[PDB]
RNA sequence: ACGACCAGGGCUACACACGUGCUACAAUGGCGCAUACAAAGAGAAGCGACCUCGCGAGAGCAAGCGGACCUCAUAAAGUGCGUCGUAGUCCGGAUUGGAGUCUGCAACUCGACUCCAUGAAGUCGGAAUCGCUAGUAAUCGUGGAUCAGAAUGCCACGGUG
RNA sequence: GGGUGAUUAGCUCAGCUGGGAGAGCACCUCCCUACAAGGAGGGGGUCGGCGGUUCGAUCCCGUCAUCACCCACCA
RNA sequence: UCCUCCUAAAGAGUAACGGAGGAGCACGAAGGUUGGCUAAUCCUGGUCGGACAUCAGGAGGUUAGUGCAAUGGCAUAAGCC
């Protein structure tokens, strides 16, 4: 467990093994392999055969975790006190692309009793 | 989302933008349109927007260009 | 080992140019680094402390020993010197041994940061660096990440003011900025 | 005047649940590649071929057709190889950031289309409930209307059965 | 004036060698059909206030606030 | 019944239903010892996070502790190891 990053899956497909850890997109998770000659097939579970111990800096040399969060939060850097639409909708946990709040809202605040 | 290389401002506003630094003497531009955007060429001008109840002055700086008057006189409240 | 050798030649031995002394022996020195790792949700049994200290001793050069409590901690049944955590305090060569592993090889869990402040204060010049976890060192196989465990760091020095300790802050490669 | 001319709002605002439509939780599966067997209909500021460009949406050169002409448009399930094998999964993508496309006097709010990067739920379902008697129930494909620009709702026709 | 005992889910109340809270009945949402009823699913605690003993106190100790009850006791 | 201060007179006992509070059991350890060791409280600063909360540095000092209420020795520690 926790061999590709912060996420717990034991046995995972190699072309998406760097997903769900805040540092790699779906196509990048396959492109990062072919720049190093790494295999694009068969699921991985350990640090064998150079299949992922070769990818530690190639992920970290870009925006990752809080640095990625800060970059996708550039949208509101002029709205960190000014509430105009996106401002207030980020200063509290709120929708920014429309929400039909009278249904389909559990996911915004917490699960039903 | 495609707006580039020049501001989308009407000719009735261009008659004002040429003489906008007189806004220590001249009173705010009374506007009813809210779909309208703020641009760098407009900096120095004073503007007042109808909030659907009254006209209110809106404070403009070069930091907030590319936003709409409906973001300062808010559309369908909501919080 | 190179960073303690840099401390023996490149740090404060010319400080008389900037700070007033009656002897060149007054220039500031590092005394200790105390450290801390918190037992968290295991406090009511804490027989795992021997097994948690053994993995702090996997990046530290010291032999593990267990922190005794002070003034008790909450209502968790803590009495007198009850074993409650780990410090495994660093002195001498062991201080810079650790600061040649910290953010040199132990890296895969660091947070977004680029430089800690130099103009920070306490009244003596005793600096701190926020890390929250033991941030993991890479092995040939791991199979080592489940919870990683905590880390806290504040140095102790012979300095008498925050700007005198700012000259002793030169003793490390950790990102600090003026 | 509550008019309707004009610049503009709201009718896609949620203190909470259900109905409708729908997809996954799959292995009697899904994806890519190949390939068998279609009906029906719409189509002159339309459908737009070949060909070019644009990761693509779309744009350009430009044939024919006004009806059995030429175009939308090689129908998809089905079959065959590979591959997954309880893994909160190649699955599934709410949330969401950027960059392009398109209509329009104007699209952020309350539009569509495309390409990236980021990513939660879903491992099975309570008291209960519904539809068909045969090419029917099952279940995947394909059109039509409205219309500057945009339907998953409405109507309509095939495949296996 | 003197005294006994309590204060925890809306209400009834559990939980004292001193170990970070639980049931019944309501209620709330849903199912059945429209409420009564029947069924199913779900919920959150100023566990009186301030001091003292203690590692830890609603829980042991003091003292005030409150309630219900007892009582105003010889000639 | 035992046990403690003040009142209680610079020898000494000491009244009051005077001012005020406890014990009625524990501890193989806190017992024996050679050696080694040295707070409280207030303040500054905290972390993924707090109903409670880390280890340092600054002030300070027979102000912590001693199985238990109460007082006083106490580092030669009689305090803990």
């Amino acid at each position: 467990a926790r061999i590709a990053g912060i996420n717990i899956p034991d046995h995972k497909h190699a072309v998406i093994a760097l997903t769900s850890i805040y540092g790699v997109g779906k196509t990048r998770s396959k492109a990062i392999l072919a720049a190093a000659g790494i295999a694009e097939d068969v699921k991985i579970s350990e640090l064998s055969e150079g299949q992922i111990d070769t990818l530690r800096d190639e992920v970290a040399k870009f925006v990752v975790e809080g640095d990625l969060r800060r970059e996708i939060s550039m949208s509101i850097k002029r709205l960190m006190d000014l509430g105009c639409y996106r401002g207030l909708r980020h200063r509290r946990g709120l929708p920014v692309r429309g929400q039909r709040t009278k249904t389909n809202a559990r996911t915004r605040k917490g699960p039903r009793k | 989302r495609s707006l580039k290389k020049g501001p989308f401002i009407d000719l009735h506003l261009l008659k004002k933008v040429e003489k906008a630094v007189e806004s220590g003497d001249k009173k705010p531009l009374r506007t009813w349109s809210r779909r309208s955007t703020i641009f760098p060429n407009m900096i120095g001008l004073t503007i007042a927007v109808h909030n659907g109840r009254q006209h209110v002055p809106v404070f403009v700086t070069d930091e907030m260009v590319g936003h709409k008057l409906g973001e300062f006189a808010p559309t369908r409240t909501y919080r | 080992a190179k960073l303690h050798d840099y401390y023996k030649d490149e740090v404060v031995k010319k400080l008389m140019t900037e700070f007033n002394y009656n002897s060149v022996m007054q220039v500031p020195r590092v005394e200790k680094i105390t450290l801390n790792m918190g037992v968290g949700e295991a406090i009511a049994d804490k027989k795992l402390l021997d097994n948690a200290a053994a993995d702090l001793a996997a990046i530290s050069g010291q032999k593990p020993l267990i922190t005794k409590a002070r003034k008790s901690v909450a209502g968790f049944k803590i009495r007198q010197g009850y074993p409650i955590g780990c410090k495994v305090t660093l002195r001498g060569e062991r201080m810079w041994e650790f600061f040649e592993r910290l953010i040199t090889i132990a890296v895969p869990r660091i947070r977004d940061f680029r430089g800690l402040s130099a103009k920070s204060f306490d009244g003596r010049g005793n600096y701190s660096m926020g890390v929250r976890e033991q941030i993991i060192f890479p092995e040939i196989d791991y199979d080592k990440v489940d919870r990683v465990r905590g880390l806290d760091i504040t140095i102790t020095t012979t300095a008498k003011s925050d700007e005198e300790g700012r000259a002793l802050l030169a003793a490390f490669d950790f990102p600090f900025r003026k």
